[PDB]
């Protein structure tokens, strides 16, 4: 039950370590609506982006480095993250590339947000091809004043689609005595 | 520790379970076997031993989910039960294996030495066999996929504690106890082995006077073919040959007869006599199963091919008229079930009162 | 000319003759004198109709005037051989092999049209040669007879002593002076 | 008190016309799951179980009807699925865990009013899998429904995701028992009656010998229904566990003339009354001649769609009068009649 | 349109067109019309054994029985403007007229 | 191509090759002309009795009777730089030209 | 190979084992040499996948499912045209022999 | 095994799996062995 919640920009130009390129409030208001009360596993180069902890997060650094703070869970493996969120009934992924990279993998769904904003990012989201993500949820918006560009939301999960069959028949010959 | 030997866990299980004299050997042997393991771990022994993990193969009502429920009653390691048509590959919406320790985390009491002294029970085994043949387009999220992902845990992986209970604080206390350690219990009915494994016991039939021409009657049921069982067959019904491997003993068990049949009616502790006669008596009617009915009962049962499951039917059916009319009905003091009731050819009678 | 039908099937549909669809049935003709040749063809129907399903009845139709004795103690040891029962139906005429082929049929399995013939008579034969080689051949008949005769009275009921005396000439017996003997059950006249 | 069998059967009456068994069934069973609520305390070793049921009957019968009926006057939470929308974990399809979560959302988000509930899976027959031979590909519809829904009918802890029912602010996996849940399932199982006529009826071929009866005398689709057996069901595609815990099979009685007729007027919601409001919320009276009732219920019959006829052939007969008569005027009542269902005449407008 | 949990499209992005055309007023919506051109081409091949799923004949069939009826239709929730995150519009098709329609070429020759 | 459900293509892949070529604009791309090569390979094999589906062959033909006439298709979502999924580009195919070439070998004999 | 719509290998197929040597590429894909091998006995009495390879061999644009080399960023999944590779089709003719 | 880094089994596993073994050493990596069996399993006759 892990989600890889982003901000993808065009040519999924996440810009996660540069500071935030559009600064879209309502494109935080989703993050914050879609990430409040469940833990939310970042980077440490993602946790010097936004300083302060999250409030009302459980907020779950992956640094190999050791811990700098305490009023963050801190972890350094991937496999002990997922383990140190317990038991909750869903997982926010909100780390740069590296996390999302490690994360997607064993993610169920993507909290994506299409901005058309066209940006030389330097760091990307992964590939991700649409006929194995089923989107569930669709909302599209238009610039406004705190707004600069458009931003649309998006949510799918991943579930496979079966494909009939080539229904072959069983044909018969018959043998005479001669 | 291990006070309790196979032959006392045994009389334990003869309590709920009646008959399958075989499986509780197995069970118990293999239980009583990785225990000792427990008790000392390696055993400062330089050979390494063997797992006993066990494949449940028994036909529909035999008593599979029973012995399982029942076993995890007695014993105080953590037991998780897990249902193998929830599960899906890494990544899809569906169940992860993962989550199964998880599980056995909380029953464990995030208790690492409790967490791999544990024991799982995985069923519905039989439903996540490769069936496509060669598809190459789509992928196997509820089979094959599944039994890799399987092969992992019990051949060994990390199983990282997270501190679930103590409040998370930046601390990795996670010292991965690996599952190794775990004793696996696959449970699964296999409706279709016993065709697979006719074929390779099929003595072969001709046209002849010198041929092998049997009836119906005089052949084999599936509980005989069962028993004969081997790996290769379970090949053939979509399991991976490592997967099978893995599991080493597989413990069959036997359909019910009319005598265990009738044991199960009046011997356990809830048996459906008892649940009936608690409702009537709920009501203010005391009910009475005459011993001629319950072999009654039991010869239709058999014929439903249901196991356990189908004296629920012919008991419900019996009583169906009954029960429409007895909460309307006064003066009413108890009812006698007779042989005639289940036939249907007689009306319960009423000891008016 | 067999007429040719067709049979509608799952699979499709299937042109099979005449004799052919009814032989799926569990249904065997036995016409004309009997012979090894014919004998062994009705043989091979009986064996292949037993694996098909060894508990299902075999229906025998008997429409012969009679033949050779050693093809029909063939047939005959071969309906007794086999588990299904095997039902015999009189059409027409049920000569000495032919009434000893239907009156082998299974007990309660016996049938015989009303407007049928049954005769029964004693095997004949003979042979030219050395009056040592005629007794031979002679002691040889003769325990035919008997052995036929008591086969014959296991399964009609009367004695031996009777069938003797009743096959020593030329007996005809109709549908229903034949439920009276024992070589038939019942006489079908309609289908209800 | 609680309601005995019969009142319920009273309530059943009102709607449906012509099923005993069924009604009888599902009173028993209305009965002892209230006092199997009511009897928390478990005052006896026992651990009372469960008999799900399996309406069994062909189309236009009122097996969705009864369900219906049922969510009318019971109080616990019910619920109505479709098995032809479920499918397997991990496919597009919707999953079973879904049933629980609409039965949470009528329960007000209390569990355990939701852990006491009755459902109903309607198509329960469009699950079944081709036939008992092994299926070479996934059936995701079929099977794969049938090994899923298993757990659910004898019990198990389903995880409803967060934030279901009506608590919205919640983050943290709800459990349900679904132990003491009434799972009544329900199918037209189309086709049955060849399987069981191949077991109950032998020996039909040719010959002497043989059986023939030239479907005058041949059983009834209903009179084969009432005598299936799980030996059967196997045959029709359903895997022997999932039928295990089924254990009740009620079966519909195919409708026949007389109950057609009642069911013109006597329901709550009788066709005929439909009709009449149309025409009376314009401002015109309807009624129907006792002998039209019957000449509409012998051609609905040979429609072979049970009571779904009715509603064409009385369409038919008013087409034109609904076409004409909105623009009619000084037109008070419409009187149809025998000779209007068979077309030799067209109803009666009475002036005014 | 073809069965659930399979590649083609399903019967209720239907009720998806419907909603558009209605502004997502789910109301408005539930007192709709709708129209299925080719009714004809989703008919069961009935010469064929029942061996395998008909997903584009038969198992359309089975999936309208119950919308062209009545039940409780799970759609998406896309749209301009979705309150809803993730909770699936509920629509009722108890009060929806549907016309089917197909040219049903072979026909003539059954009746 | 293929009937929906089946393994083989579609024929809504027609329309995304022509959005490639109008570089994802539908509005041109629903006034563009097509071609369809050998359409003589999806003609029934004098299969009227209709025994089994022929998902490549009259099952194709079920399937353009409303692309070569007019319907809003559901364009695969995106084969470009479109960034959402749920899309399903909606083309209106009732001003797209359609030019059909095969070689119907035998026809010289039907005639 | 087999036609489409069956559960054997499609003949696009053959495009991505020639673009996955390219090293992910066009300019080397475009003067690839692809080598088809057994010919024979797809012949008549076959005919059906015969008539797919037909057009491939003489220029077709193929879509390229984007998998690879950083799963090939490209997202117009990688087209290729085939009217630039030599199609070296090869076989044994067991009996052509006889026939001349 | 499966097709690499596609549908099923993933082979880039075992070429991890022995990365390890070889403590992250090219070296001892390159100087292993892969002991596949069970390969007339998935012989053709797909
Ligand atoms: C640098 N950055 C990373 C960031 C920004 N937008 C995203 N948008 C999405 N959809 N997903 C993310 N992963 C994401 N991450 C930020 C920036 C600000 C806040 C922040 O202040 N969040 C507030 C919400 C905004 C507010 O009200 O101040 C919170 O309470 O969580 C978090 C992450
Ligand atoms: N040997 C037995 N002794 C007592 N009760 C039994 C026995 N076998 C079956 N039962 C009864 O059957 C029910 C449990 O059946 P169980 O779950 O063991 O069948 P199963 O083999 O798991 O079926 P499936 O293979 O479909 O999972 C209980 O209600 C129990 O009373
Ligand atoms: N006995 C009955 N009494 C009253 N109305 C009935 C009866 N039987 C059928 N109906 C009518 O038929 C409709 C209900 O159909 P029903 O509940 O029989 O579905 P079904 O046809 O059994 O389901 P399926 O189509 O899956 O077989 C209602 O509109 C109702 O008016
Ligand atoms: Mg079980
Ligand atoms: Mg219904």
């Amino acid at each position: 039950m892990i989600s890889l919640i982003a901000a993808l920009a065009v040519d999924r130009v996440i810009g996660m370590e540069n500071a935030m390129p559009w600064n879209l409030p309502a494109d935080l208001a989703w993050f914050k609506r879609n990430t409040l009360d469940k833990p939310v596993i970042m980077g440490r180069h993602t946790w010097e982006s936004i300083g302060r902890p999250l409030p009302g997060r459980k907020n779950i650094i992956l640094s190999s480095q050791p811990g700098t703070d305490d009023r963050v869970t801190w972890v350094k493996s991937v496999d002990e993250a997922i383990a140190a969120c317990g038991d909750v009934p869903e997982i926010m992924v909100i780390g740069g590339g590296r996390v999302y990279e490690q994360f997607l993998p064993k993610a169920q769904k993507l909290y994506l947000t299409h901005i058309d904003a066209e940006v030389e990012g330097d760091t990307h989201f992964p590939d991700y091809e649409p006929d194995d993500w089923e989107s569930v949820f669709s909302e599209f918006h238009d610039a406004d004043a705190q707004n600069s560009h458009s931003y649309c939301f998006e949510i799918l999960e991943r579930r496979g689609s079966h494909l009939g069959l080539i229904e072959v028949e069983k044909p018969l010959y018959c043998v005479e005595p001669f | 520790s291990a006070l309790p030997t196979p032959h006392e866990i045994r009389n334990h299980l003869d309590d709920y379970v009646i008959g399958q004299e075989q499986a509780k050997k197995v069970l118990a042997v293999a239980v009583y076997n990785h225990y000792k393991r427990l008790r000392n771990g390696d055993t400062s022994n330089g050979v390494e031993l063997g797992k006993s993990n066990i494949l449940l193969i028994g036909p529909t009502g035999s008593g599979k989910t029973l012995l399982a429920e029942t076993l995890a009653r007695l014993l105080d390691v953590p037991f998780t039960m897990a249902d193998a048509t929830t599960l899906t590959e890494a990544g899809y919406v569906g169940e992860d294996v993962e989550n199964i320790i998880q599980k056995l985390l909380q029953k464990s009491d995030y208790d690492v030495q409790k967490a791999q002294r544990g024991i799982v029970y995985i069923d519905e085994i039989d439903k996540i066999s490769r069936k496509s043949d060669n598809p190459s387009i789509t992928r196997d999220v509820s089979g094959e996929g599944v039994q890799q992902a399987l092969l992992k845990l019990i051949e060994g992986t990390v199983a990282a504690v997270p501190p679930q209970g103590g409040r998370k604080h930046p601390q990795q206390e996670f010292l991965q106890v690996d599952t190794s350690k775990i004793l696996f219990i696959c449970g699964g009915a296999f409706a279709g082995l016993d065709k697979v494994i006719s074929h390779r016991v099929e003595t072969g039939s001709g046209i002849g006077f010198g041929a092998t021409v049997k009836a119906k009657s005089d052949k084999a049921s599936e509980g005989e073919l069962l028993a004969q069982v081997e790996p290769e067959d379970l090949i053939k019904f979509g399991l991976i040959p490592e997967f099978i491997g893995r599991l080493p003993v597989v413990a069959t068990l036997n359909e019910l007869s009319e005598e265990a049949l009738i044991q199960i009616l009046k011997e356990p502790k809830n048996a459906l006599t008892k649940q009936y006669q608690a409702l009537f008596n709920l009501e203010g009617v005391d009910l009475e199963f005459r011993d001629e009915a319950l072999d009654a009962i039991a010869k239709k049962a058999m014929a439903r091919k249901t196991g356990a499951r189908g004296l629920r039917s012919i008991v419900e059916a019996a009583l169906l008229d009954t029960m429409y009319d007895l909460p309307s009905m006064e003066d009413v003091e108890k009812v006698v079930i007779d042989e005639s009731v289940i036939d249907g050819q007689s009306e319960p009678l009423l000891i008016y009162g | 000319l067999v007429p040719m039908v067709i049979e509608q099937t799952s699979r499709g549909e299937r042109s099979f003759d005449i004799y052919s669809r009814l032989l799926k049935e569990r249904v065997i003709f036995l016409t004309g004198q009997v012979e090894d040749h014919m004998a062994n063809l009705i043989v091979a129907q009986m064996l292949f109709l037993e694996a098909e399903n060894p508990e299902k009845d075999i229906y025998l139709y008997i429409n012969s005037p009679g033949g050779v004795i050693t093809a029909g103690m063939s047939i005959y040891d071969t309906m007794q051989f086999i588990k299904p029962d095997v039902s015999t139906i009189c059409m027409g005429q049920a000569a000495s092999m032919g009434a000893f082929l239907l009156t082998a049929g299974a007990k309660g399995k016996r049938f015989c049209l009303p407007n049928s013939r049954v005769m029964i008579h004693q095997p004949l034969g003979g042979y030219q040669g050395q009056a040592t080689d005629i007794e031979i051949h002679a002691r040889e008949i003769l325990k035919v007879k008997g052995r036929m005769n008591e086969l014959m009275a296991l399964h009609t009921g009367q004695s031996l002593e009777q069938i003797e005396r009743d096959t020593e000439r030329d007996r005809f017996l109709s549908a229903p002076e034949a439920v009276e003997y024992g070589l038939v059950d019942s006489i079908l006249t309609h289908r209800n």
